[PDB]
């Protein structure tokens, strides 16, 4: 089950692969930011797994914001 | 981090398949004969840490190693531009440069005279892989270093590395051809008995299948060995550009492998390239279609295995894996799925669910392709055992002939008996018929 | 209007050489300055010498200042006040009684207000017990330590001081470049980008607002602020040591400290830990990173 | 005020590596081979102080002391065109100019004979130094005059300044090559011997390992004597940038090498310089980061010292400090350490934590740097033991067989026996041994009887 420590750690796992993976886009990591569940405990989501808690937050700069609603950001995580 | 593929180029012919192989990689990689990525080399999309290693922030090295028990095939390799793009700690070459002698059992006993210095190479390769898939072993069955050392590496790879993974780039010998190493099938049986019993995966490479396909598709009249090896090469790099090119799918060794071999055993791969062209034919870019496409590569004029017809069993395609590379449409690829199995293009296993896997690739940025489209079809045939029933009645005309085994009998592992290349044309044997059973619905109870 | 009054303010007010000099004094951009004068006070309290006197302290800082920045040297000026050493018990906290005061001309002076100049006087402060601090464990003689007969208890105490020093060095680093050299560049650039003389106090504000942020000055950070104050206080008990030698430090009382360091550091880890959960620190969970890292986990 | 440093130049060797070093320095500050600062050396941010005396009231002159037992070499020296670099009151000349005959224990007998002139020199230069931090030998083991009067000048430092650090500048004797002087491993142990007990660091610079980093980071076949002088001049100058162009860090000597030496046995630093080119690579200012600049200096090509490979033994290093010049970002700076640390590009001690230290210092303005960033690494590596245990397999090839000795026998400290050789083999045995325990967790109880 995902805990509040877990995002961190997702996301810096994330960044040492990029790294790892030559992925040195030092704009586009801080633009993108792993979401996950509280350990606390809907009340984090409640993830039974880590797995469930695991989401994608996106920067979307102007201009482009317009482009990028909410309600595309939300197909988009689906 | 990537998962890290050594390359292993063993004897004359594989150490020349190895070296090609290496051109090849650099040159679709953009990398100096140094190991220098070169400056117009600017698009970073390629995957160089699966198969090369960064010597700094800019220079890859490839992971290759290139081992000879003569020092004359070594030497030319590092007398060449590109002597310094490979990691010099991943090289080991044997010091008597006497070579096996065209013998498996001196080729197994001299890899046993070098088992320290090889397992401290592989050792020290694998320290150097941050998250190593396995091994890459380029070697030919029929001669004494190549062979006898292959089955070897083989054995001590897999006591040693248990748990990794051991993929083989083995050229076989060619079997139209009247091979001069009378103990070929000998070495040739020992090949294949570690292959079966430590080697997860084999690629078989006929020399045949490569004088063939150049001779009749390439109209080359007399195909080099540095032709063939410079195709082989050719159609490694077409193989690994899914790997060296992220995406969605296959993006690993491992994972692009196992929907290929479905048994320990059924693992004779068959290969298919794309687009075909004579060598003369370069000249008229057809726009092919996807349909096009595989309605080209179904022809057995652009298969890159030249199996046998065997006429007594109705040989089949286990499995088909395309991995197609340029412009694409997926409509195409669509209908050309769809007309394949219409048109019964390609028969499957009557034992279990068996398709055409069909797998999109970008070509490599650093590297120009004069193509528009381009294709590797990998497959799971039940004609392979053509090769390896033919394959098996050599060694068998072998032993009976007791052909070369005087020389074998020089060497400890063939000393006292020729008893493990009966056993390995034995299981060879098997082998073929299971072959011939998994173009037949009864697969199914196969092994029941 | 504006740009020519700031043209003016930059020209004849030499605004960027006050700013200048602000990073000399208050950051100690004057290394080798500072750092002869902090070596003298750290020498004057290792040798038990009276450094608390305003007018000995203001002697050597007004000839370390004129000796490299003569004409910073006539504005800066420092003075002593004796620090309560059984209330401050870091010796790097004996520096607190130094009160530095700078003459800033008119109408500078409007910039460096009296709340202005508190804000850089506690920055120079906080510098100055730093630098302090690093002196003492960088002072550390090893032939102090030789007198004692327990060569492997003297070599475990040697690395456990190593260790210490390295991520204090660790921690000091941080606040340095992390923290003051990163701030100082952005306050830099913040600076070139300002347009009016209120544009430059509100960026000189937000300059000082995010050093009182980092100096863990915030109530948000007062429980930090504490951990950071143990931490140094048990820095200088093992400064206080190192200077006596392990021909005083007896191996028990070596042990001991050495435990009182670890327990020291797991605490600030949990702290920092916490912070870091708590999100509200995200930017220390990299200093935090850094004073683990290479670290040996104990 | 600067903590001056008083350069020692030792026999030829150490008297050309001082001359080159001279010049390169006075190349780098914009001083005249006159002593002189040329007009271009605009920026009094420099400490010269520390380098440098002034003569007159124009002529800043060297804190460098040219000591020979050789007159060649010193009258080389003064025959260059920075003959007027150095003070001449710290420069001590044997008049006798027969140098030690490749024999240490000459070379020490030579440095009693010339012990007055030399601790006159040495004082004075500490008069013209306003806070004398201690003494910088240049010179070289496997002779006789640059070893002797290493051994020798070790010895008088630690007598006059036995409070004071004694930082060394060794030439360490070529391991690849075939010294044809049978009883340097003779005269490379006496000069350990005098390194372990009265200098308080020795800085080795292996002939061999300079060779080998200039064949394969300047691309230089044969690196000359006089070529290795001025890369090493080069290094000492980046070492002392922070001196002249003062910082945040490294701003003295005792903050500089406190983190590098964990205990006083473990005093054997290994170096590291960055960016390491081939001359003919000076064209392409790479926009290397700082995780591209580790990731260079990582490479052994780019050490500037070449340890063997032990397979025995998992070397690895005891610490490291990177002091990086030029433009660097602090959060750079983090982030290249995280990725080292993630990417563990550096083997530390198991006994205790050890790490990286990253330094970012300025360049000195009055030197234009060609490149964008600089760096030097100083790392105490268990691999050096390799180096040390070559050194001490050489000693004991000489010494059982006596090979030179005769040289040696006719100096009164090697006349009569070898004892203060073979001291410095046990001193350096137990140093090796305990440099490869330093590798293991057990170091916490290494050198313990």
């Amino acid at each position: 089950p995902p805990t509040a420590v877990t995002e961190h750690d997702v996301n810096v796992a994330f960044q040492q692969s990029a790294h790892k993976v030559l992925l040195d886009d030092d704009n586009l990591l801080p633009l993108l930011h792993l979401t996950i569940e509280y350990h606390g405990k809907s009340p984090r989501e409640a993830p039974a797994s880590g797995w469930a808690a695991l989401g994608l937050s996106y920067k979307v700069q102007w201009p482009l914001h317009i482009l990028f609603t909410p309600a595309v950001l939300e197909k988009y995580n689906v | 981090m990537p998962r890290e593929i050594i390359t292993l180029q063993l004897g004359q012919c594989g150490n020349q398949i190895g070296f090609e192989f290496w051109k090849q990689l650099c040159a679709e990689h953009g990398i100096s004969p140094e190991g220098i990525v070169e400056e117009f080399a600017t698009e970073g999309t390629d995957r160089k840490d699966v198969f090369f290693y960064q010597a700094d922030d800019e220079h890859y090295i490839p992971r290759a190693v290139l081992l000879d028990l003569e020092p004359r095939v070594i030497h030319s390799i590092l007398n060449s531009p590109y002597a310094k793009l490979y990691n010099p700690e991943n090289i080991y070459l044997s010091e008597h440069g006497g070579g096996a002698g065209n013998n498996w059992a001196s080729g197994f006993s001299q890899g046993e005279k070098i088992h320290e210095d090889i397992f401290d190479i592989i050792d020290r390769e694998a320290d150097g892989s941050d998250s190593l898939e396995g091994f890459v072993l380029c070697h030919s069955i029929a001669g004494g270093t190549g062979s006898g050392l292959g089955s070897y590496l083989l054995e001590r790879l897999n006591d040693r590395y248990p748990k990794k993974l051991v993929q083989t780039y083995s050229v076989f010998p060619n079997q139209d051809e009247m091979s001069d190493v009378v103990v070929q099938p000998y070495n040739s049986l020992l090949t294949l008995k570690r292959l079966t019993q430590n080697a997860d995966c084999v690629v078989v490479l006929d020399n045949t299948a490569l004088n063939r396909i150049a001779t009749d598709r390439l109209h080359i009249q007399n195909p080099s060995f540095s032709q063939i090896n410079q195709l082989v090469s050719t159609i490694m790099s077409a193989s690994t550009t899914t790997l060296r090119y992220p995406g969605y799918m296959n993006n690993d060794l491992i994972g692009l492998i196992a929907s290929l071999i479905p048994t320990p055993r059924l693992h004779f791969l068959m290969t298919g390239y794309t687009p075909l062209t004579t060598d003369q034919s370069v000249a008229s870019v057809r726009k092919t279609t996807v349909l096009d496409v595989m309605r080209r590569l179904l022809q057995p004029k652009n298969v890159m295995v030249s199996t046998g017809r065997d006429r007594q069993t109705n040989h089949c395609y286990i499995a088909i894996l395309n991995i197609i590379q340029g412009e694409v449409d997926p409509t195409q690829v669509h209908k050309s799925l769809q007309r394949i199995r219409e048109r019964k293009l390609a028969n499957f296993i009557p034992w279990g669910p068996a398709s055409i896997q069909v797998a999109l690739s970008r070509k490599s940025p650093y590297l120009p392709s004069a193509h528009r489209v381009s294709g590797l079809m990998m497959a799971n045939h039940t004609s392979i055992s053509s090769l390896f029933e033919r394959t098996c009645r050599q060694y068998d005309k072998l032993r009976k002939r007791e052909a070369f085994l005087e020389q074998f009998r020089k060497e400890d592992m063939f000393k006292d008996n020729f008893d493990e290349m009966d056993t390995s044309r034995e299981i060879v044997q098997q082998l073929i018929d299971e072959y011939h059973a998994a173009t037949r619905p009864d697969y199914i109870s196969w092994g029941t | 209007c504006c740009g020519n009054l700031m043209q003016t303010l930059k020209k004849d007010y030499r605004l960027v050489e006050y700013l200048q000099a602000m990073r000399n004094f208050f950051l100690m951009e004057g290394g080798d300055t500072m750092y002869d004068f902090y070596t003298s006070i750290f020498d004057k309290i290792r040798e038990k010498e009276t450094w608390q006197n305003v007018s000995f302290l203001n002697v050597q800082l007004q000839e370390a200042v004129g000796q490299r920045y003569p004409e910073d040297s006539s504005r800066l000026s420092i003075s002593f006040e004796n620090v309560d050493t059984a209330k401050k018990k870091l010796p790097v906290h004996i520096l607190d009684g130094l009160t530095l005061s700078y003459k800033v001309p008119w109408p500078v002076d409007i910039v460096i207000s009296l709340e202005c100049q508190k804000i850089y006087n506690q920055v120079f402060l906080l510098l100055l017990q730093i630098k302090w601090a690093k002196y003492s464990l960088d002072v550390l003689l090893f032939g102090e330590l030789v007198s004692t007969p327990v060569r492997q208890q003297i070599h475990r105490m040697f690395l456990l001081r190593v260790k210490l020093m390295h991520f204090v060095n660790s921690l000091h680093n941080y606040i340095m470049t992390r923290i003051l050299h990163s701030t100082g560049l952005e306050f830099q650039h913040q600076v070139e980008e300002a347009k009016d003389l209120d544009q430059l106090i509100k960026i000189h504000y937000r300059y000082l607002s995010t050093i009182h942020d980092r100096c863990l000055l915030r109530e948000k950070v007062s429980f930090v602020k504490e951990a950071i104050m143990k931490v140094l206080n048990l820095a200088l008990m093992f400064a206080d040591g190192w200077q006596a030698g392990l021909g005083t430090w007896r191996m028990e009382s070596i042990e001991k400290m050495e435990s009182d360091f670890k327990n020291c550091h797991m605490f600030l880890v949990t702290i920092l830990n916490k912070a870091v959960c708590r999100g509200s620190f995200p930017h220390l969970e990299s200093l935090a990173l850094s004073l683990m890292a290479g670290m040996e986990q104990s």
